[PDB]
RNA sequence: GUAUGUCAAAAGGGAAACAGCCCAGAACAAGAGUUAAGGUUCCAAAAUUAUUAUUAAGUGAAAUAAAGAAAGUUUUUAUA
RNA sequence: CAGGCUAAUUUGCGCAAGAGUGUACAAAAUGAGUGCGCGGUUUGGCACCUCGAUGUCGGCUUGACUAAUCCUCAUGGAUGCAGAAACUAUGUAGGGUACGACUGUUCGUCGAUUAAAAAGUUACAUGAGCUGGGUUAAAUACGUCGUGAGACAGUAUGGUU
RNA sequence: GUGCUGAAAGCAUAUAGGCACGAAAUUUACCUUAAGAUAUUUCUUAAAUAUACGUAAGAAAAUAUUACGUUAAUAGGCUUA
């Protein structure tokens, strides 16, 4: 039990994790070889790796029924990659009750009106668990068209380096080695 | 019929795995019930049966391992799994020709 | 033009040809030709 | 592909300009492939056209020759703009020096042709408006682009002219449009000695 | 979804985000992609409000006579612009006829404090294409608005039917009169299908309930008469409402607008009959903060009692 | 009718849901215990695990629609 | 009775092949006897649900849906597309497809208009929305059958919705 | 359904690639209802505002909606046309 004992302040605050939709992923890509064929991450392989986080399922303290997901920014969303003729062949349906009026509707014409941002929500909310904490976990995913959003100040950060950017690991290993000087 | 038996007409990557080491267990009770009377210089009539009509796992083709002779198919094939008691039951060798 | 499911050339210059094949659908295979157009024809409906 | 292996030859007066590899930066793509731009200039104008990065040009200002070439012969993708980046210089070198041409046979009794300015509908200043009589209630005017000149040597006969193969072949084809030949009586708009076959009766 | 393929949280704020500077494409939903679409239609000037005064007849002089419906304008004066940067769309604010202080509230005494104008009845909105339909703040404006020959479309609230059965809403055919009928001669009948047809009423299901006191347009009236001194707009055909009751008068949009030169010789006729309707303006908007501070610091009760 | 099993009188896991099918026979708790059928990107416990080919049709991915057509594509065997 | 399973069969269709018709010429039209199928709208087969209760043929009222299309819109082929009209075929179901005589009738026949007066599914949609002419109770008669009481996908008049 | 350029495949080809014509269907437009961001150099420190009551109504099954209440033409009466 003393595992838990302690302050578990920082274990369930919120994170702003970012991601591009145009940065290759060599994890999340299905092309690993050659370097420069490296893809960024598909719309599918991209929500069920956001899914994760928005679940905290990331975090050695994770719990279904507590709420201990984390914030996405997703920039680019404009450019979202999408293989075969997904973007023209693939469609969403809607239906109100009422016979006849079935609504469908093509990625790429539901990418004119709600943009990018729109095909990676409904892929996303797809993929968590169907109870009371889809809509307060889809709302953490904010997703946008350009590289412009209003969370450019939250976005984790470790020694000024915004995580994700070009120095930010060598921000990490260097406050690491300070905290060894300590019994 | 209207009662839903959802059984598919092939078998997944795991299913004809479990399938290969199943065929390949079998190989190895053969083989130690045999090289265990050797050694005595004995003999069963059941077990030179077996090695004498039966292949082994390295020995048979894939579409021995994962079907079957019916004669009311199309190709006279069908899935193995489709079988009773398939998996609990020793099924390799087929009339020539099918 | 004659939609048929087994187009056949019938003289020697009929061709082959794979039209209105898009980004949003997979096309038909057609039977065209110059000397005739009665030799026109279609395999598949939209 | 054995016309992508035909070198091209530069006749006098003609001057391409080879650029270097660019990419137009595209939010709704993740990876632009390279192109580069070649200019064709010369006597008559300049066209201009962006291939794909993978065909390589051999331009040789000393026998004034240019051969094209691709990175890998298996592909498919670059087997066809192999030919078809050499059909479409082939069109520029020889549109931009001697020019291309298209004629346009009016057949039918009362069919007209004249060229004139409408300048109502006017385009851009100094259009040419090819005026059509062609049995419609109406009068049929249609506005030749910026870049071709047309003529009428005679009422039932047009001349188009133009540095552009695709722009020139493309309006003749939208002045056929109101009439195509028919097998009966031959009334139609040929495009550069056009024929149709007429029945019996 | 809650309406339409939108997913998005209803208190975020991501539009000023995704601009189009930016290099993305230019999205079909919005305010600019609707203004884009409803160009053609939109009217290019403002309308106006009147009050359906009755129904007559317009006696040509060669022997023409025509329906028409009397429309009077009673102090109809510009209240308030909307601007694209402000409010995301053209439209000019009209009003009508006047109102005790009294019963006008304190949000609203302020409102109209603050531009110079008595309170007003009614308020309403008339959307315009461009800027260039905007007007000044205070001005009147009269029958001349238009011009004889005009086509306008006239909105206004229809006669309210109260609980409407199933003949005069839906045009039902009813049921027999003599033939055996029994206890069914009004009544709506069948309401769907059994259980193969989903073993509900089917949403939209024609119904009895509420007829009557909506709004409703008519397109397309030309302008019999126009009177100053009355006050009146004559218009062709009938308008929905009762007399006495507010209607919304503008030019139509599935027609071509006004001449040019009408367009502008009634922009220019405004500035005549008011020559200051700016200063006035700005006079009042000055007014307003001393008025306003004084509130806030509770010394009001010394500037009404100045002189 | 016959042969074998289950259900009936059998819960539990898998087959989306499931009397009869694939596993397995519930006396009660504990265990990142060991396994069967079955599975391992997310809903949802576990591989976005390695190797070689094929498909470009979202074909297909846990209920094979037929004969048949065709400069779709790949391999193999001939052959110029 | 309706639903379910099935699909012999149908008053529902398609594809393949091509004897033959088309003055000529297989595939404009036409298509013997067949083969391979879809479909679930007919007559059946089975008897799985309901007999401590699932009201039934037509009509009226009010719908919703399918598309294998009668009209309207775009359009290919047509020694057999001169024009016009029409034939055939590909798109396409937004709207419309009315009136009257006969019959309980669905259906069908017929009169006269019309751009046309096409169909089907929904418990052969809809009787805790209506009607009750038919079918199917007690009464009575005719014919037929039975020795008789009586019976009859035989016919009549009447009959608590 | 009909085209232009044009190769893979020296030709051909409206096949790949680059452009386009085109229907009572679709979408938009137009009309109504809903939605309620937002706007006003708007109001409020215990209020602004709203309701109740009374006279009513462009409203009306109840409810609601929309005006008025003496500094007032809301309803009735009265006078005139
Ligand atoms: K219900
Ligand atoms: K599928
Ligand atoms: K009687
Ligand atoms: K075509
Ligand atoms: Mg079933
Ligand atoms: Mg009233
Ligand atoms: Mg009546
Ligand atoms: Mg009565
Ligand atoms: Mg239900
Ligand atoms: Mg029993
Ligand atoms: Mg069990
Ligand atoms: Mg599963
Ligand atoms: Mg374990
Ligand atoms: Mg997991
Ligand atoms: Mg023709
Ligand atoms: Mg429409
Ligand atoms: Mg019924
Ligand atoms: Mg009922
Ligand atoms: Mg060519
Ligand atoms: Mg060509
Ligand atoms: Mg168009
Ligand atoms: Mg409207
Ligand atoms: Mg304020
Ligand atoms: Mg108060
Ligand atoms: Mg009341
Ligand atoms: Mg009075
Ligand atoms: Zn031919």
């Amino acid at each position: 039990m003393s595992q838990t004992v302690g302050a578990t302040r920082l274990a369930y605050s919120r994170v702003w994790h970012h991601i591009s939709a145009v940065t290759p992923h060599p994890t999340l890509s299905t092309i690993k070889a050659p370097s420069e064929a490296i893809t960024p991450p598909s719309l599918g392989r991209l929500a069920s790796r956001i899914a994760t986080i928005l679940m905290g399922k990331h975090k050695p303290i994770w719990d279904p029924s507590t709420d201990c997901g984390d914030y996405v920014v997703v920039t680019n969303c404009a450019g979202l990659y999408t293989t075969g003729h997904k973007k023209w062949r693939k469609t969403y349906y809607r239906h109100n009750t009422r016979p006849g009026s079935l609504q469908a509707i093509t990625m790429d014409a539901l990418m004119e009106k709600h943009g990018g941002a729109e095909v990676l929500r409904k892929a996303v909310s797809g993929m968590l668990p169907k109870n009371r904490l889809r809509d307060k976990r889809l709302a953490r995913l904010k997703a946008f068209e350009g590289d412009a959003h209003p969370y450019k100040e939250n976005l984790v950060r470790f020694g000024g380096k915004v995580v994700g950017a070009p120095g930010w690991e060598e921000a990490v290993k260097a406050i690491r080695e300070a905290d060894m000087e300590r019994l | 019929g209207g009662l839903l038996w959802k059984i598919p007409w092939r078998m997944s990557k795991f299913q004809k795995l479990r399938q290969r080491r199943r065929l390949r267990a079998v190989d190895n009770v053969v083989a130690t019930i045999e090289n265990a009377l050797a050694k005595k210089g004995e003999t069963v009539k059941a077990v030179e049966r077996w090695r004498a009509e039966m292949p082994t796992e390295a020995e048979m083709l894939p579409k021995d391992k994962y079907t079957i002779f019916d004669r009311k198919e199309k190709r006279y094939r069908k899935g193995i799994h489709k079988l009773p008691k398939w998996t609990r039951v020793s099924q390799r060798v087929n009339p020539p020709g099918y | 033009m004659k939609v048929h499911s087994a187009i056949k050339k019938r003289c020697e210059h009929c061709k082959v040809v794979r039209r209105k094949a898009n980004k949003r659908q997979n096309g038909y295979l057609y039977i065209i030709c110059p000397a005739n157009p009665r030799h026109k024809q279609r395999q598949g409906y939209r | 592909s054995k016309l992508g292996r035909t070198p091209l030859s530069i006749p006098p007066g003609v001057e391409i300009t080879i650029g270097e590899p660019f990419v137009k930066r595209d939010m709704t793509q993740w990876k632009q492939q390279p192109k580069r731009k070649i200019t064709v200039q010369g006597p008559l104008g300049q066209l201009e056209m962006d291939i794909p990065d993978f065909i390589k040009i051999d331009h040789d200002a000393e026998a004034r020759r240019a051969t094209l070439s691709v990175a890998n012969r298996d592909e498919k993708e670059q087997r066809e703009m192999w030919g078809t980046t050499w059909a479409y210089l082939n069109r520029f070198i020889m549109g931009v020096s001697e020019g291309h041409t298209a004629v346009l046979r009016l057949v039918g009794i009362g069919y007209r042709a004249t060229i004139d300015t409408r300048p109502e509908k006017e385009e851009y200043p100094g259009q040419q408006f090819v005026c059509l009589k062609l049995g419609f209630s109406h009068p049929v005017e249609m506005g030749v682009p910026k870049g071709m000149k047309a003529s009428t040597p005679q009422p039932t006969r047009i001349l188009l002219e133009g540095i552009n193969r695709e722009q020139v072949m493309t309006f003749a084809a939208d002045i056929r449009r109101w009439r195509v030949p028919e097998p009966y009586k031959g009334k139609g708009i040929f495009v550069n000695g056009e024929t149709i076959k007429l029945k019996q009766k | 979804v809650k309406y339409g393929w939108s997913t998005l949280p209803k208190r975020s704020r991501p539009t000023r985000f995704n601009q189009v500077t930016q290099g993305l494409p230019a999205p079909t939903s919005g305010p600019a992609a609707a203004l884009k679409r409803r160009e053609k239609t939109t009217p290019l000037r403002t309308g106006v409000l009147a009050v359906k005064k009755g129904m007559t007849v317009f006696m040509g002089r060669t022997g023409a006579r025509i329906p028409c419906t009397v429309l009077q304008l009673d102090r109809v004066q510009v209240v308030a612009n909307k601007t694209r940067a402000k409010n995301g769309y053209w439209a000019v604010q009209v009003g009508l006829g006047e109102r005790r202080a009294e019963n006008v509230g304190a949000p609203q005494l302020g409102y109209y404090e603050a531009k110079g104008i008595p309170p007003k009845q009614t308020l309403a909105e008339f959307k315009v294409r461009n800027q260039d339909g905007l007007l000044p703040v205070g001005v009147q404006l009269f029958p001349d608005w238009f011009h004889v020959g005009q086509v306008v479309d006239v909105r206004g609230i229809t006669r309210g039917m109260g609980f409407a059965g199933g003949m005069k809403r839906h045009g039902f055919a009813g049921q027999e009169a003599s033939h055996g009928n029994s206890l069914n001669h009004r009544t709506i009948g069948s309401v769907g299908g059994s259980q193969g047809s989903g073993s509900r009423v089917l949403p939209g299901k024609k119904m009895p309930g509420r007829m009557g006191a909506q709004q409703h347009t008519v397109q397309n009236l030309p302008i019999l008469m126009v009177d100053n001194e009355l006050g009146i707009v004559v218009v062709k055909g009938a308008v929905a409402g009762h007399k006495g009751a507010v209607v919304k008068v503008q030019d139509a949009v599935k027609k071509a607008p006004p001449p040019e030169e009408f367009v502008e010789a009634t922009k220019q006729l405004l500035n005549e009959r008011f020559p200051d309707a700016e200063e006035k303006l700005q006079a009042a908007r000055k007014l307003h903060l001393e008025l306003k501070e004084a509130r806030r610091q509770g010394l009001i009760d010394s500037l009404i009692k100045n002189g």
